[PDB]
């Protein structure tokens, strides 16, 4: 459960990323089949390579949903609908997997953004990436 | 369990390393991040705030000597259960650490190697500590 | 995230466990602390042992809360605010210990009421306790 | 580990379990109460209900294997990790199962073997049995 004061963290921090938010998904995205390879295991007919335009475009896609995550904060179920349809129904992640990206997207932004990156954002930020991370994997619907 | 080339990579970057500051800050931050593990800390005062813990003392001195023991792990990757055994012990008979904890602070090391060495700390040398610090954290549970 | 059809079996299965709620919470925090030597160290206190007074009490205080919760599982942030203030700020109760207690009351419910104990409210019953550790383990107040 | 009145009282209940039912029990309660482990099982066919799983052929067969297995921890508890070890290679060499996963099956079962015994599967027992199955999770672990 967020504070009122982790919403506050997670709108200012985001905020800063900003247009960059399609090159910080394709970095995560990179750390994390490079850190943790069974990852990779969920994308078989993709090209994996450094520099994949696969991966560029799908870290476009995982970093516009988390903006419209942090814009529906107070009610994420159900603006994440369809993800976790996909995530929990379809593709059947295993759970341990978000942990992983979660904190591949936490290296990424301290690499980044380090001004913005204070120890109080970076719990803000964890509890955020947790609590999508729950509604991903749940079949509520 | 380290290629010859990962060895390199993650050696060069340790010699970059504040061993002053690196150790306090991460501890500072598994106490800011991931709240139930001030339990373990009770006596080194005031927790209450980030600010408050981010300038503790006591906090700083025992993140020095944490950053110390990563460091003795770094020269001795071969020999890691053994490098840790008295450590082991200690985490487990007095105080009982529950060995997820151990994980949760070897990634909050990575993340803020990640935030001294910024654009330096690339894909490939964070993939390189990710394996150290799994290492380092299996040898603790006990 | 619940769905519709945990909640429907949350609330019949619970509604059976009836005036039995406090003995199957003394028991259930009984075979915690065989099972998991460990979680004695948050109660140094208590008398612990076979048949305590103290257990007893405690079981049963345990228990009225998890009904409680379970009358107002669309609201639980809400509800459970006094004892996430208790263990998340004051306890700081390690977030493993709740899936060690709530493994122990499954087992609780699965010998005494094996009629209802089917999977799909061994399902229900298993989302319900995590939600439940979640919001016990997070301070936003 | 296990004390000599903790393996008496292990074994003791062992010798009534069915060994035709309760394996596909143990599978069956997995699939619906962790739905993510039905990945691994995508040959085995419909999965698709509670009633659906709990009805399969091929996960009534697959239990009664898993569940050999364990028999065959309980007859080498002192040496679980060497009766494991070709185990542990299949479900990481060929599967990827997230050791994670290990520990939740061993806790359906304790689960399954409460709901068949009722008032026998006392705490004294049930804290052996997590001991056996909390070895068996170590020794698949790769
Ligand atoms: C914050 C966590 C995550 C977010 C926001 C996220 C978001 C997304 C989005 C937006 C899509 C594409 C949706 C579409 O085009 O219809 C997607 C697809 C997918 N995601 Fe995730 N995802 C996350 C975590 C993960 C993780 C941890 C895995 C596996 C390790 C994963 C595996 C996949 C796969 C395999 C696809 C399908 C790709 C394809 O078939 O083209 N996701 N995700
Ligand atoms: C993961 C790597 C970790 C390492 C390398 C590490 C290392 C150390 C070292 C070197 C000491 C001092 C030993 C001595 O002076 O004799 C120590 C003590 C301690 N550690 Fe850790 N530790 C780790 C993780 C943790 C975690 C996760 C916790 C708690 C959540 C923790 C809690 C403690 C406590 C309470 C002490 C005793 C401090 C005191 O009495 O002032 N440690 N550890
Ligand atoms: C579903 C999970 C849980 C529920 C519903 C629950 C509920 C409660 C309730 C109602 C109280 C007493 C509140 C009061 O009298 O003011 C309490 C106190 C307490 N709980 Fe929990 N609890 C849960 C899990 C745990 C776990 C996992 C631990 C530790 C392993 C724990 C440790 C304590 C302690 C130490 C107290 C204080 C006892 C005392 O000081 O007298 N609780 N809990
Ligand atoms: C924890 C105790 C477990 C034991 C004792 C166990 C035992 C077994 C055994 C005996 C086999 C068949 C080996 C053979 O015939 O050569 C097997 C296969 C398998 N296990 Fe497990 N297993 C365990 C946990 C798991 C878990 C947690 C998963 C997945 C979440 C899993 C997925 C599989 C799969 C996919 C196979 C191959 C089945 C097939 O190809 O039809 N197992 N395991």
């Amino acid at each position: 459960v967020l504070s009122p004061a982790d919403k506050t963290n997670v709108k200012a921090a985001w905020g800063k990323v900003g247009a960059h938010a399609g090159e910080y998904g394709a970095e995560a995205l990179e750390r994390m089949f490079l850190s943790f390879p069974t990852t990779k295991t969920y994308f078989p007919h993709f090209d994996l390579s450094h520099g994949s335009a696969q991966v560029k475009g799908h870290g476009k896609k995982v970093a516009d949903a988390l903006t419209n995550a942090v814009a529906h904060v107070d009610d994420m179920p159900n603006a994440l609908s369809a993800l976790s349809d996909l995530h929990a129904h379809k593709l059947r992640v295993d759970p341990v997997n978000f942990k992983l990206l979660s904190h591949c997207l936490l290296v990424t932004l301290a690499a980044h953004l380090p001004a913005e990156f204070t120890p109080a954002v970076h719990a803000s930020l964890d509890k955020f990436l947790a609590s999508v991370s729950t509604v991903l994997t749940s079949k509520y619907r | 369990h380290l290629t010859p080339e990962e060895k390199s990579a993650v050696t060069a970057l340790w010699g970059k390393v504040n061993v002053d500051e690196v150790g306090g800050e991460a501890l500072g931050r598994l106490l800011v991040v991931y709240p139930w593990t001030q339990r373990f800390f009770e006596s080194f005062g005031d927790l209450s705030t980030p600010d408050a813990v981010m300038g503790n003392p006591k906090v700083k001195a025992h993140g020095k000597k944490v950053l110390g023991a990563f460091s003795d792990g770094l020269a001795h990757l071969d020999n890691l259960k053994g490098t840790f055994a008295t450590l082991s012990e200690l985490h487990c008979d007095k105080l009982h650490v529950d060995p997820e904890n151990f994980r949760l602070l070897g990634n909050v090391l990575v993340c803020v190697l990640a935030h001294h060495f910024g654009k330096e700390f690339t894909p490939p040398v964070q993939a390189a500590y990710q394996k150290v610090v799994a290492g380092v954290a299996n040898a603790l549970a006990h």
